[PDB]
């Protein structure tokens, strides 16, 4: 699962 | 002093400043190609927005407040990663996708729009904001090049582009490149995140140019590791706050922080409307590609003694005051 549009981590 | 106090003053020096002399001119248009945000809001009452939806698409099925308080549910508990898709798999499956979009397309909006006193100040909160949802592949370059078209035709000054469509090089299709160029010939900025990817892949439109690319920073102005960097994301790309940016989310007034390059994308365009809505109120000509390299050329460098990839701040960090100085004699 790409993080985008908001970053987890 | 701070007439407007905005959040992040304290991180984007002469923010404050130029909040004393605009909050935005009607004059300017910001056509905003995301998700589909929600104007009941209170961060809206009062705000200049309309919704354009491309006329070429059908219109999805609505989306309960039911699946969108799942989706802040498994938000607020912080899970993440594996674990965050299988929940959102087990309660919102169809329409979990949706979901991020228009959630972001909330918070995306309000950083550029959102009344004073509001839960949600943004950064250009009297300027005219044209969002043109994309619910209803969808982010090819074909639609994507068509939805800039219409923007041109609504009377975009900027383009807000929301969207990063992979690719491992500079190379997009020619009919977006074709697009972005007329967005040049025309004297309309777009805006667009450099991506998340940490360089495991970079993204259409940042990458071409014309463009302003946008870089994640965080609270202390080094840039995110997530945030994606190099070729023309370098050349012609600018850093912003990036971590933790205050904004709405659908179907509640309470708002939420959140991090990555689509948050910092919309400083970059609330910046940007804000120095051509002065140029407006002064009776100068509206000049996009001025406020661009006004932009660009003032960004202040990372100091290589404490970030270890001065590339990748981009041009470096948004510095009003220099923009202000090149393009008004501050």
């Amino acid at each position: 699962p790409i993080p985008f549009p908001a970053y987890d981590g | 002093v701070a007439l407007h106090p905005h959040d992040l003053d304290e991180r984007i020096p002469g923010l404050a400043d130029l909040h004393n002399q605009t909050l935005g001119d009607p004059q300017i248009t910001i056509v905003i190609i995301d998700g589909d945000p929600d104007y009941t809001l209170s961060c809206f009452e009062g705000a200049e927005v309309s919704k354009v939806f491309p006329y070429w698409h059908e219109p999805a099925e609505p989306i309960t407040p039911e699946d969108y308080a799942a989706f802040q549910s498994i938000r607020d508990q912080g899970l993440k990663g594996k674990e965050k898709e299988e929940a959102l798999e087990a309660v919102i499956p169809d329409t979990k996708d949706r979901i991020v979009l228009n959630d972001a397309a909330c918070h995306v909006t309000s950083t550029i729009v959102g009344q004073e006193h509001s839960p949600v100040f943004g950064i250009a909160p009297n300027c005219r904001v044209i969002n043109m949802p994309q619910d209803a592949d969808v982010m090819s370059p074909l639609n994507l090049a068509r939805a800039i078209d219409l923007a041109l035709e609504l009377g975009a000054n900027i383009i807000h582009c929301a969207f990063c469509r992979p690719t491992q090089t500079s190379e997009g299709e020619e009919i977006l490149v074709q697009a972005i160029k007329k967005c040049q010939d025309n004297n309309v900025l777009i805006v667009s995140p450099t991506g998340n990817n940490s360089n495991e892949s970079w993204c259409l439109p940042a990458v071409l140019p014309g463009t302003l690319a946008v870089g994640a920073a965080k609270v202390d102005g080094t840039p995110c590791h997530f945030s994606n960097w190099g070729g023309n994301n370098t050349k012609e790309g600018i850093l912003a706050p990036g971590e933790e940016i205050l904004g709405a989310q659908p179907c509640t007034e309470e708002p939420v922080r959140l991090t990555g390059t689509s948050m910092a994308a919309p400083v970059m365009t609330g910046i940007s409307a804000l120095l051509m809505s002065l140029q407006v109120q002064q009776g100068k000509p509206v000049d996009a590609e001025a406020v661009r390299t006004a932009l660009l050329k003032t960004a202040i460098p990372c100091d290589p003694e404490v970030v270890e990839e001065p590339e990748r701040c981009l041009r470096g960090f948004v510095n009003i005051p220099g923009a202000m100085k090149v393009l008004f004699g501050q």
